Parts: structure tokens; C-alpha cells; sequence
């Protein structure tokens, strides 16, 4: 009896579709209380989301209605879950949580059925997927009425929602907002709306929430500096730092490592689509789809995750040294200038290291990926290919060097010309009473001349790399595929190759960045440490 | 500026940070009955679908699964005869829950199951029938409309009556049907600072309606000049002429509460003046006339305005005046 | 920014290297994409021929990409040049009461910075703005003749992003300069300190300096933050839609180019 | 201690001994629709399960003694065409009752009695459905619930305005519904012993709510504190600052009345301040606030309060004082 197993499944959506629509009609006609397993709650609704995709691909390889119609309604049960749960966080009811749960129940109920008549005799794998999440949302449930009131001992206890970041006037409410807004910056809509029409400014603007001040950063950085110093420098300040920023910034990574690979997953699916056509398609398309979409919003959490970080790093160091700044001796012009220095250079080399600090794990996992894919889609051919794009990887490095000498120079012709402009625009009558002024100009375009000397090799380095930029992509479709076919190919072989060559010749050019803030930030902590200790 | 309540007589501050416990929907069909009626409409047609959906879900799949929905001649009669499709059962369904009972397919007496189903379609639907009832009368008792009726004229003037300052505003009424023992509430806003230091953003206090011997209530016939006397004890006695027009935030409100006639409901108006609103030292022009053989109210007139020789002085140096003269 | 500033600024130039930029990067872009175009016709199987125009192509693209780039850094050095000597000579031949009305400071501060700030940023920024421009105008002209019917599904999407830009600039510009401003007070408080320090030891004021400080250093925090946020909601909106019109592409490709078209080469170029 | 009515408004004095003349059933219907919405959804279900068996049951033993119910063709015609069980006859009785009226089994005009039967099951049927709606509709102006919505200031303070000592605490609304005619009755409980000899338990005066030239009603927009100020002659005036906080038994109760918009009842809100409740000396925090372009009010400081320097002494000592200063 399939198909009344069928039915007997599409019910239980049908029942909380139905009573999901008064209660969204009358809401649809502040303050965010948030319940234990939220995070938990829409990870899995989301996991739900993709399974679900699975089975309506199943139903459409059988094809019968009756047989892919629970896919269909399980795809809007889950999504008014979601409606009920955002409607919940933002009034609290012990009601509609048990609404949910006798749904939960019922769903668990007839898949246990659809699993025991299937073992009587690629459906086991998604129905049992779905069994193991249907769980798991129901322990969740069962988790909050055990936490506050859902049928419990009279009086929740109930917490009193949070004045961290619900309090009196704030508008940067990052940590406190839907699992799905802290991804997709949704809360961002009303200011920018806002601010399309009136002008910003700091009255408009909000105010930092206690989990990231000036006090909360500085607190826990000399939490770690103190566990730190009583069990005995340079190497101490950075484990110090490392221990009290700890779980965001590996957080940020791992997010950019599973990024990383789902981004090195999608052209192996459009290699499928090509052949496919060439001799299951559209499933591959709608994963595709998937993909990219989850690929990028888990790429964009990390960045913002590791700008957060980096951001509290440099208030708390800024704080600290400034404390440092009050207890030190007189004997130590010279020192002022370096002070302000190790403020405005050395802290930013700081701040956008760490800013980096992810992407120098996640880089080489990325060109070792990348490099294993392409051979085995082009074979040995694709190892000479490899090397070539890996190849401008180093050069860029050299090329960025010699820019840096170069500036250095040009900076040097600019300031002394400043000098040589100061007096002008101060004596300006005197200049001018007895007409010398054209006198000085010639000597103001002297310099400008060997301003303009340094220039033009500055520039040249410039060209240089913006032509490696493009020549290289170019030389590896050039070198790999004369190389392959004409000396040792089904079009998904070539756009394969093309599309994989595009994703590796986007993260190579950081690589280069990233040495470089690497080095740059551990001279300026070796100066920060002996400055921060005299 | 900012303004208290609106000229049309809805509030204008907006509220912030409210401890939402619930209470907000707690309120199931008095939160409702609130609603506009595309709302109400669109919510009470979504409610009839649901259950029938729901309902006509159940009795397919019923007869889907006592066999009898598998076509066959013999050895079977149907719990309910002549069903073929889903069609057909959401028609079963329709049939029975609205109580319009057609009868072409006839549920037996072969299955105690279907009598449950029936036993409970049935009672559920006439529940909802009444609450889906009683609500919208609740509503059709919105007399608001009738809060919307009334008028007060644009702007107010004060005057001098009886060797005292008097303010003058008009009221009246738009039908035919009265408004039973309407009552005043006249009230003055201001940031108030206290001789102890305290300041307050705004200020409600309460300035008296002088009627006879006392009352707080009128009687709305023909458009009444509500009639008040300033004086030393009054709390707007202090204010100078000058320093109204453009830079003082004063606003004057009225609440004027009554129940009509025929709903039997107690409905309210509320008003606003501001400091740019208000005038100095003006007259209406009389509005009733004798007419052939009745009293005839020309509201053309209504907010019309006549210049006064009246003298312009603060009341309080006009009170220091009269211990004066 | 109107179109004047940017049109004195590469009519200072001249029209001999105007066109040679424009029509150059033109030129390499349409390389780029008929390198591609070709590939597509190479990959259903004269396959040496095929290779030989390859690798044809293949030369073209670099010889072309290393002339717009010569090209650029050509003309940039030559409006500097150019740029610098006149507004020298016109403040050469200013009256004294105008130099002694207007302050030392702006005077100073546009050679101080401007020539710099223009020297150093205006042609790598030029150059990269105008590959960004034509790449994404050669994409979607790709996956338009790919698909006849995905290039009408494409400009509505494309329209959205119009909406998108504007929100952004009028805030995107005002956040940027806001952190610059809460940027300059505190660098200044800290010499303050530093100067002043015995006095400030002395007084004992030690406590209300440092509540000024975390003052100041959540005021340049919370600009900083909000410009980021800012950027990753552009970021993520955009990708979006970038990820819209792939799907859409592939879903029409998937069909239209096996189906009725029964062409292959297509949906390889435009799903790429 | 033992409180008079608890903060959530209900009462907390249990009755004892209550000389039950049956007035509490003899209210029959505006008992049952003070009730929850459980029990009467169960008290209606079972008036109408109860009337359908009933008349299923009599419906069977008429269709038996007829012998129609003994199978049989020919030589009879059935009073009710086609039935043969009890599960169809119940079947007819909700047919027929309910007014679906599937007419799969017809009554027919051989038989009066079934006539009969029939005349009386409709009407009966139709009363029942009438107050059974009329009740539930009565029910659903149930509008505490709008009672729930208000809230005071968990705890209330003294200050010293205008050189006299002042009591504040504060009010406010919780939805954009206003409350029409809304009035406060402030008393004061206190075990009292008269100079007769005569001993109260307890003991409601009336302490004023202190408006303008008069009146025992306010306006309800923003949150007001109220404001009384207590003299010689107030009955609160006589207590110590230092006796209040543990050992006297003073609660202060506030009852606002008014009567909702939409549906026209009137509602009101009690709460209790007990001696502990109650501080001495400290100023509450403003709320409103001059937004963008309106006025914002901030409910997190709703409960927020400063220290005041503020003299501390009693009432009576402080009126002694003032006659000394
Ligand atoms: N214990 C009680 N509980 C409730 N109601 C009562 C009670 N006692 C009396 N009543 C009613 O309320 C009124 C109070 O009057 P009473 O104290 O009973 O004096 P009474 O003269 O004895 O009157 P009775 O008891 O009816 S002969 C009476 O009229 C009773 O009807
Ligand atoms: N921000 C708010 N919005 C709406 N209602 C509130 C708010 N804060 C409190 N309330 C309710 O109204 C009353 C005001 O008392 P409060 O200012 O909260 O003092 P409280 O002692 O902290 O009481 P709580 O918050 O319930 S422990 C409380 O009893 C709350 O139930």
C-alpha cells in the first residue's frame, strides 16, 4: 500500500499548514527572546530544506502525484516551522512551541512507518536522513519545555530578555537577531532604508553592544596576559592574544575551509551537466544552484566574523597600550612620534593581519584541492598546467617588493617638495611684492621632475602586474591544452579546466598579501612587546 | 514639531521597547475585531478553507483506505456511497460541514468510523460558525465611524467676556442622531520643571469646561462655543500673546467622550491644538439664524473669524491690570 | 562625481591616447571571450587545425593585454606630468590678497596629497575598473547568445541591481567618511597625552583621560563596524542574484541547447 | 504577610461560610460563560452529543415499534424509508437535527408520530443552537484580557513637589486600543482602632488623585504618573519614613476603570503596594523623548529610578516643620 503511505504522510503537513495560517494572518495583520537550540533549530531546518530537495529529485526520476506529493508538503511545513519560530521569538508563547511539537511527532510517526515497510522488502538514504532530523528537531523541543514552561512546574522562571542588546536605544544588533539574518545581513534593510533618505551620523548611529567595547576586549586580553605572565616577551604577548580571542577566529575559518570546498565542488558538477548532455541534469543544476548559494553565505560569514575579531584585537591592544601609556617614566620627542607611529601603522598591520590570519590556513588546502582535481580531469598534462599559474604565485611576491622600494623612494622626492611649497604659501605678500615668484616655481618644477622620474618605474611594476594578472590564466589554457591533445578532449574536459583555473588564479594573488602582512605584523609585535615593557 | 495626537484624531506617539509577554495575541479575537475588514475578511475565508481542507483531506483518505474508494462491483458497499476521487470527497466535504447536505453520496451505517468523523466535522464546523459570527457583529459595533462625524473648527480664539479672558472653541454635530451625555476632558501639555529640580518631558493637566453650577458634561444640539474662564488659579494663566505664535510648544487637546444612540456604545473624539495654531483677540460670527420658521445652522460659517478691538496684554499682567482697573 | 572631472581629466591627455586605451581594451576583451567562442566549436569531434587557431588566439590575448597595459601607465604618468605643471603655474600668477585670504593649509594640501593620493592610486584603480566594467559586459553578452531566451530572463535581474546601487553609494560614501572622522580626534588625544604627561599625572585626571579614550575608541569601533556590515550586505545581496542567473542560465541551457537546439557547445560557455 | 489583592489583579480574600441559596447555579448561563474556554467547549459538545442521542434513541424505539424496523418487502412502507439499525437511525438523528438533511432516508407522511417527533426535535434543536451561539458571543466580549494588558510600576515613590511631600507611580498602556473614560478610585487599607473602642481587620478609605480643578478620571495615551499630594487632612498623612519598610501593614491599591473602544465593555485593573513595596525619597526616569520627528517612549526605564537629596521625615513632623518653615 504505497500509496496510502503516501497520504498517510501528506497529512500531518497539511494539519500544521492549516493551523499555521490563522496565527500568521493575525500576525501578519521590541523585544528578541531566544531559546536554547535556536542555532540548532535552523541548522537543521535548513539541512531539512536540502534533504527535501533530494526526494522532490527522487519524484521526479520516478515520474503519479500521489508518490512526490509529501516532498512538496514537508517543503511548506518546514517553512511555515520557520514562520512559527520566528513569530515565537518574537513573542514568547508556551502554546505554540507544543503546536510544533505534536507536529513533530506525527511527521516522526509515519516516516517510522515508511521505514518499516520499506525494510519488509536511493529512497532508504533520504527517508532515513529525514527520520534522523525530524529527531533531533524533537529533542530540541523537548529541551525547551524541559528549560522554561512548557508544561512544567507552574512559574518559567522565565529569563527576562536580554537588555544587552535590547536595551535603550542600540542599532548595530548583530549578535541578536535570526540564525538566518546573522548570515544574510537581513537586518541591514531598515538602516540602509534610512539612511537612503536622512543623513547618517553618530546620533543616528547606534551604540556598541556589550559584547564589544573598549572594557570587554581589554578585559579579557589581560584575563589571558595575567594567566599568562604568572606562570613565568614576545612569544607570551602572542599566545596571550591567541588564548583570548580563541574560539571566533577558528570559528571564521572553518567556515572558509567548507566554503573553500563546496567552491572547489562546483565545476565538477558542471563537468557532469556537460557530458550528461553530450550521451540526471537537472538535479545537478538545482545542486549547483544550492551550492554556489551556501558556498558564498558561508565565505561571507567567515569575512565578517574575522573583521569582528580583528576589529575587537585592535581596541584592546589600542586600550592597553594607552593604560601603559599613564605608568611610564619621563626619561623615555623621539619616543612621542614612535608612540603615535605604533598607533597609526603598527596597530592597522596588526588589526588587518588578523583580518588575513584565516585565509593563510585556508589558502593551501585550497591550491592542494584544486591541484588534485584538475589532474585527475586532464591527467598529466594538467601537473605541467599546474605548475604554470602556481609559478606567478612567488613572482607576484617579487613584483609587490620592488613597488614597495619604489614608493619609498618617490615618498622621499615628495616630502622634500612639500618643504619647498610651505614657504611660498606663507610669504606670499613678500613673494609677491617684488615678483621673485616666478624665480621659486622654477625650482618647485625642478623637483617635480624627479618626482616624476620615480614614477614612471613605479608604474612600469604596476603594468607589469596587472599584465601577469591576465597573461597567466591566458598562458595555462595555452601551455595545457597544446600540451595535452597535440604532444602526449570532450568539451566538459576544456570548461572544467577553464572554470578551475578561474578559482585558483582568484586566491593566488593573496597569497602574495598575506606573506607580506604576515611579516610586516610580527615586526610590529616584536615593537609593540618591546615597547609595552620598558 | 512634533505633535501629540493627531488632527484626526489618532495618536501620534510611537511606542518602544515593549515587553512583549504575549498579551498581544493573547487577546485572540479581541485583537480581530480591531482589524479592517479586507483583513477580517481575507482571516475568516482563510479559516472556513482551512477546516474544510483539512476535513476533506481526512474523508479521502478514509475512504481511500477502507478499500471502498478502489472501484468495485460486489462484496462491498461504500461508508460513503458514490465516491470516486478527491473531487468528489472535498465535494463530501463541502456537503456536510456547511450543512447544505446534498445527498447524492450517502455516508452508511456499514462504518462506525465515518459516523466519528462525521460527529466531530460537524460540531467543530459549528463552532467555528459561531465564533465566525459573533466576532464579526462584535465588529459591526465599530462606531468610530461616528467618532469620525464629529467636528471641532480648525483653530481656537480667546476673548474677553465679563471683564475676563475666555478661550472659545466650536464643536457640533453631523446627523441627525444624538450622542448621549457627552462629557469634556480639556487638557494642556508642556515640558514642566518642578521647584525641586524635576523636569518632565510633558505635562497632562487638567483645565476646568465652565458650565453651571458644575458638570463636566454638555449637551450637543446645535455647535456650542465651549465656554472657559482663565483665571489666577488656571495653570494656562501665565502665558504671554507675544510668545504663543511661534516659539512657545503648547498644545491644547479635548477629549470629548459620549455613547450613540443606537449601538449603545461609548465612542470618543480627540483633538489637538498646537501654539501655531491658536490666535489672539477674534470673534466667531453667529452661525444659528432664525429661519422661516425653525433655527437654521449655516456651517460655511463655521470657521469664520471676525476682527475684535479687544486689548492684548499677558493674563497675568492682565489680572494685575484689573487690581488695577 | 559628474562626468566632467573625470572628462578634464582624460582630456588633459589628449586624443591620441584616449581612443588607444578604449578601442585597445575593447579589443583584448573581445579576444578573450572569441578564444572561448572558438574552444566551444573545438570541444564536439580537423582537430590540429582546431588547436593551431587556439593557440593562435592564445597569442593575440597577451600581446594585446601587455599593450593596454603599457598604454595605461603611459598616460597616466603623462597627465600627472601635465596636471602638476599647470596648477603650478596658475598658482604662480594669483594677487596677493587672494593668497593671503585663503588659508595655508588647503593651498598646501592639495600638492601635498592630491598629486600624491592621484599618482600613486587614479591608474591602477582606472585599469581595474575598466577590466571589471568590460568582463562583465562580455559575460553577459556570452551567456545571452548562448541562450537567445536566457538573455530575456537576465535583464530583469540586471534591473534589480540598479536599485541595489543606488542605497548603497548614498550610504557606502557617508559611513567612509564618518570613520574618517572618528579617526582623527583620537590619534590627536593620544600626542596629547604623551606631551602633556607630568600634568596629567599630576592632576590625577588619569581616570576621566582614560574614560575619554574608550570614548573615543568605541566611536571609531562602531564606524568601522558598520562599514563592514554594510559591505558584506552588498557582498551577499549581489551573490545572490549572481547565483540567480546561473541557475536560471543552466535551467534554460539544460533544455533549449539538448532538447530542441540540440547544440552542446552552448551550455558549456554559459554555464561557465 | 497576607496580601488584600494580589499584583496580577485577582482577589486574594478567600470566602468562608457562604449561606448557598442555589443563586450560584441560578445564573445558569452567565456562570458557565465566566468559565475557561476548555470547559465550555466541553459543556457544549456534551448539550449537543446529549440532545442527538437522545433523540436517536427515541428515534430508534419509534422506527422498532412500528415493526418498519423488522425486515421486511411489501404489505408496509417504512415511516423512515430505508433504515435498518441503530447506527442509521443515529445517522437520521444528526441528519436531521444539525439540518444537513441528507435524504438517503425519508421520513413520510404515513406515520403522524414520526411527524410529531419531528416538529418537536427542530425546535428543540433550534434553541439549543441559539443560546448556545448567544452564549458564546457574550463570551467573546470577554475583554480582561485587555485588563492584562495594562501594568504599573512594580514599586512606587514619595518625592517633595512644590514644597509639599508627593507620592508618584506610573501607568501606561500597552497596544494602540485606547481606553475610553478611564477613572482611578485610589484607597488605603489599614487595621483600625476607633476612639469608641471599636476594632476594624480592615479598613478602605478614599485618598484623592490630585488633577485639575477636580475630576476622578485621566487621559491614557503616554505613561502618566499619577499625581496626589498628601496633606493634614489625607488619611496616609500620620506614618513614620522608618516604619514603613518592615513592620506596619499599609497596602495602597490602585482600581482603574474604562471601558474599551472596539467592544464597548467596561474593564478595569487593581493592584496592591504593600509596606515593603513602598521606598522613600528617589525620582523616576523620564521616558518620553524627543525623536526624530515624534515622541519615543522607552519601557526599559519604565522601572529605572535615581536617588534624590531629598529630606527624609515624617508627614506630620514635615507639616510641623513647614509651619516652622
Ligand atoms: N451566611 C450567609 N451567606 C450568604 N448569604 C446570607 C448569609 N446569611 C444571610 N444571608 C442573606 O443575606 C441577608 C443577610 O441577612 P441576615 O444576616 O441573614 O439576617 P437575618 O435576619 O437572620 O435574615 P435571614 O437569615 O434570611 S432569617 C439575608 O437576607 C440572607 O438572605
Ligand atoms: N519594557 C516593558 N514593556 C512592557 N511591559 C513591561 C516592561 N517592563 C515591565 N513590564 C511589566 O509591567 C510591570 C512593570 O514593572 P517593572 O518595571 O518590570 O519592574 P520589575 O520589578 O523589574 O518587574 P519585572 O520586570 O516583571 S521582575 C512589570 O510587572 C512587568 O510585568
Amino acid at each position: 500500500n504505497g500509496c496510502f503511505v503516501d497520504a498517510l504522510n501528506v497529512v500531518p503537513h497539511v494539519f500544521l499548514l492549516f493551523i499555521t495560517f490563522p496565527i500568521l494572518f493575525i500576525g501578519w495583520g521590541s523585544t528578541w527572546l531566544h531559546f536554547p537550540g535556536h542555532n540548532l533549530r535552523w541548522i537543521l531546518t535548513f539541512i531539512l530544506l536540502f534533504v527535501l530537495v533530494c526526494e522532490i529529485a527522487e519524484g521526479i526520476l520516478s515520474d503519479h502525484l500521489h508518490l512526490y506529493m509529501p516532498a512538496g508538503m514537508a517543503f511548506m511545513a518546514a517553512i511555515t516551522s520557520v514562520v512559527y519560530y520566528h513569530n515565537i521569538e518574537t513573542s514568547n508563547f508556551p502554546k505554540l512551541l507544543i503546536a510544533l511539537l505534536i507536529y513533530w511527532t506525527l511527521a516522526f510517526i509515519t516516516k517510522t512507518i515508511k521505514f518499516v515497510k520499506f525494510y519488509d522488502h536511493l529512497r532508504f538514504c533520504l527517508t532515513g536522513l529525514l527520520v534522523i532530523l525530524y529527531g533531533m528537531l524533537l529533542l530540541v523541543e523537548v529541551n525547551v519545555i524541559r528549560v522554561r514552561r512548557y508544561i512544567f512546574f507552574k512559574t518559567p522562571r522565565e529569563v527576562k530578555p536580554p537588555e544587552d542588546l535590547q536595551d535603550l536605544g542600540v542599532r548595530f544588533l548583530q549578535p541578536f537577531v535570526n540564525l538566518l539574518s546573522k548570515g544574510t545581513y537581513w537586518w541591514m534593510n531598515a538602516f540602509i532604508k534610512t539612511a537612503h533618505k536622512k543623513p547618517i551620523d553618530l546620533r543616528a548611529i547606534g551604540k556598541l553592544p556589550i559584547a564589544m567595547r573598549a572594557l570587554t576586549n581589554y578585559q579579557r586580553l589581560c584575563v589571558a596576559f595575567d594567566a599568562q605572565a604568572r606562570k613565568d616577551g614576545a612569544r607570551a604577548i602572542w599566545r596571550a592574544l591567541c588564548h583570548a580571542f580563541g574560539r571566533r577566529l577558528i570559528l571564521s575559518s572553518t567556515f572558509r575551509i567548507l566554503a573553500d570546498l563546496l567552491g572547489f565542488a562546483g565545476p565538477l558538477c558542471i563537468f557532469g551537466i556537460v557530458d550528461h548532455l553530450g550521451k540526471n541534469a537537472y538535479v545537478l543544476a538545482v545542486l549547483l544552484f544550492l551550492a554556489l548559494l551556501l558556498q558564498r553565505t558561508f565565505l561571507q560569514a567567515s569575512y565578517y566574523v574575522a573583521i569582528e575579531t580583528g576589529i575587537n584585537l585592535r581596541g584592546a591592544i589600542q586600550t592597553k597600550i594607552y593604560n601603559k601609556i599613564m605608568h611610564l617614566s619621563t626619561s623615555n620627542e623621539m619616543t612621542a612620534g614612535q608612540i603615535c607611529n605604533l598607533v597609526a601603522i603598527d596597530t592597522n598591520q596588526l588589526m588587518w593581519f588578523f583580518f588575513l590570519c584565516p585565509n593563510l590556513w585556508a589558502m593551501p588546502v585550497q591550491i592542494i584541492v584544486g591541484v588534485i582535481l584538475l589532474y585527475y580531469i586532464l591527467g598529466v598534462s594538467a601537473l605541467i598546467g599546474a605548475a604554470v599559474i602556481i609559478l606567478l604565485a612567488p613572482v607576484q611576491y617579487f613584483v609587490a617588493t620592488k613597488l614597495s622600494q619604489a614608493q619609498r623612494s618617490t615618498l622621499e622626492h615628495s616630502n622634500e617638495r612639500l618643504k619647498q611649497t610651505n614657504e611660498m604659501l606663507r610669504g606670499m605678500k613678500l613673494l609677491k611684492l617684488y615678483a621673485w615668484e616666478s624665480i621659486f616655481c622654477s625650482r618647485v618644477e625642478v623637483t617635480r621632475r624627479k618626482e616624476m622620474t620615480s614614477l614612471r618605474a613605479f608604474a612600469v611594476y604596476t603594468s607589469i602586474s596587472i599584465f601577469m594578472n591576465t597573461a597567466i590564466p591566458i598562458a595555462a589554457v595555452l601551455i595545457t591544452f597544446v600540451g595535452h591533445v597535440s604532444f602526449f578532449l570532450s568539451p566538459s574536459v576544456a570548461f572544467a579546466s577553464l572554470s578551475l583555473f578561474h578559482i585558483l588564479v582568484t586566491p593566488l594573488f593573496l597569497l602574495s598579501s598575506v606573506v607580506r602582512s604576515t611579516v610586516k605584523a610580527l615586526v610590529s609585535v616584536q615593537k609593540l612587546s618591546e615597547f609595552l615593557s620598558s | 514639531r512634533a505633535r501629540f495626537v493627531s488632527k484626526k484624531g489618532n495618536c501620534n506617539v510611537a511606542h518602544k521597547n515593549i515587553r512583549e509577554q504575549g498579551r498581544f495575541l493573547q487577546d485572540v479575537f479581541t485583537t480581530l475585531v480591531d482589524l479592517k475588514w479586507p483583513h477580517t475578511l481575507l482571516i475568516f475565508t482563510m479559516s472556513f478553507l482551512c477546516s474544510w481542507l483539512l476535513f476533506a483531506m481526512v474523508w479521502w483518505l478514509i475512504a481511500f483506505a477502507h478499500g471502498d474508494l478502489a472501484p468495485g462491483e460486489g462484496t462491498n458497499v461504500p461508508c460513503v456511497t458514490s465516491i470516486h476521487s478527491f473531487s468528489s470527497a472535498f465535494l463530501f466535504s463541502i456537503e456536510v460541514q456547511v450543512t447544505i447536505g446534498f445527498g447524492g453520496r450517502m455516508v452508511t451505517e456499514e462504518c462506525p468510523l465515518a459516523i466519528l468523523i462525521l460527529i466531530v466535522q460537524n460540531i467543530v464546523g459549528l463552532m467555528i460558525n459561531a465564533i465566525m459570527l459573533g466576532c464579526i457583529f462584535m465588529k459591526t459595533a465599530q462606531a468610530h465611524r461616528r467618532a469620525e462625524t464629529l467636528i471641532f473648527s480648525k483653530h481656537a480664539v480667546i476673548t474677553l467676556r465679563h471683564g475676563r479672558l475666555c478661550f472659545m472653541l466650536r464643536v457640533g454635530d453631523l446627523r441627525k442622531s444624538m450622542i448621549i451625555s457627552a462629557t469634556i476632558h480639556m487638557q494642556v501639555v508642556r515640558k514642566t520643571t518642578s521647584p525641586e529640580g524635576e523636569v518632565v518631558p510633558l505635562h497632562q493637566v487638567d483645565i476646568p469646561m465652565e458650565n453651571g453650577v458644575g458638570g463636566n458634561g454638555i449637551f450637543l444640539v446645535a455647535p456650542l462655543i465651549i465656554y472657559h474662564v482663565i483665571d489666577s488659579n488656571s495653570p494656562l494663566y501665565d502665558l504671554a500673546p507675544s510668545d504663543l505664535h511661534h516659539h512657545q510648544d503648547l498644545e491644547i487637546i479635548v477629549i470629548l467622550e459620549g455613547v450613540v444612540e443606537t449601538t449603545g456604545i461609548t465612542t470618543q473624539a480627540r483633538t489637538s491644538y498646537l501654539a501655531d495654531e491658536i490666535l489672539w483677540g477674534q470673534r466667531f460670527v453667529p452661525i444659528v439664524a432664525e429661519e422661516d420658521g425653525r433655527y437654521s445652522v449655516d456651517y460655511s460659517k463655521f470657521g469664520n473669524t471676525i476682527k475684535v478691538p479687544t486689548p492684548l496684554c499677558t493674563a497675568r499682567q492682565l489680572d494685575e491690570d484689573r487690581s488695577l482697573l | 562625481i559628474p562626468w566632467r572631472a573625470c572628462t578634464k581629466y582624460l582630456s588633459s591627455a589628449g586624443i591620441l591616447l584616449l581612443s588607444l586605451l578604449v578601442f585597445s581594451q575593447l579589443l583584448k576583451h573581445m579576444v578573450l571571450v572569441a578564444i572561448d567562442y572558438w574552444l566551444a566549436k573545438w570541444t564536439d569531434s580537423d582537430q590540429s587545425v582546431y588547436a593551431m587557431v587556439f593557440t593562435l588566439l592564445c597569442s593575440l590575448g597577451i600581446v594585446l593585454c601587455l599593450v593596454t597595459s603599457v598604454t595605461v601607465e603611459w598616460t597616466g604618468l603623462k597627465v600627472a606630468k601635465r596636471l602638476h605643471r599647470s596648477l603650478l603655474n596658475r598658482i604662480i600668477l594669483a594677487p596677493m590678497r587672494f593668497f593671503e585670504t585663503t588659508p595655508l593649509g588647503s593651498i598646501l594640501n592639495r600638492f601635498s596629497s592630491d598629486c600624491n593620493t592621484i599618482d600613486q592610486h587614479i591608474p591602477s584603480t582606472l585599469e581595474c575598473l575598466s577590466r571589471s566594467t568590460l568582463l562583465c559586459v562580455s559575460a553577459l553578452t556570452v551567456i545571452s547568445y548562448v541562450t537567445p531566451v536566457f538573455l530575456v530572463a537576465l535583464l530583469p535581474l540586471a534591473v534589480v541591481c540598479y536599485f541595489i546601487q543606488k542605497y548603497f553609494r548614498v550610504a557606502s560614501r557617508d559611513l567612509q567618511q564618518l570613520d574618517d572622522t572618528t579617526q582623527l580626534p583620537l590619534l590627536s588625544h593620544f600626542a596629547e597625552t604623551v606631551e602633556g604627561l607630568t600634568t596629567i599625572r599630576a592632576f590625577r585626571y588619569e581616570a576621566r583621560f582614560q574614560q575619554k579614550l574608550l570614548e573615543y575608541t568605541d566611536s571609531n569601533n562602531i564606524a568601522s563596524l558598520f562599514l563592514t556590515a554594510a559591505n558584506r550586505w552588498l557582498e551577499v545581496r549581489m551573490e545572490y542574484i549572481g547565483a540567480c542567473v546561473v541557475l536560471i542560465a543552466a535551467a534554460t541551457s539544460i533544455s533549449n541547447s539538448l532538447h530542441r537546439e540540440l547544440s552542446a557547445g552552448l551550455v558549456g560557455l554559459g554555464l561557465t
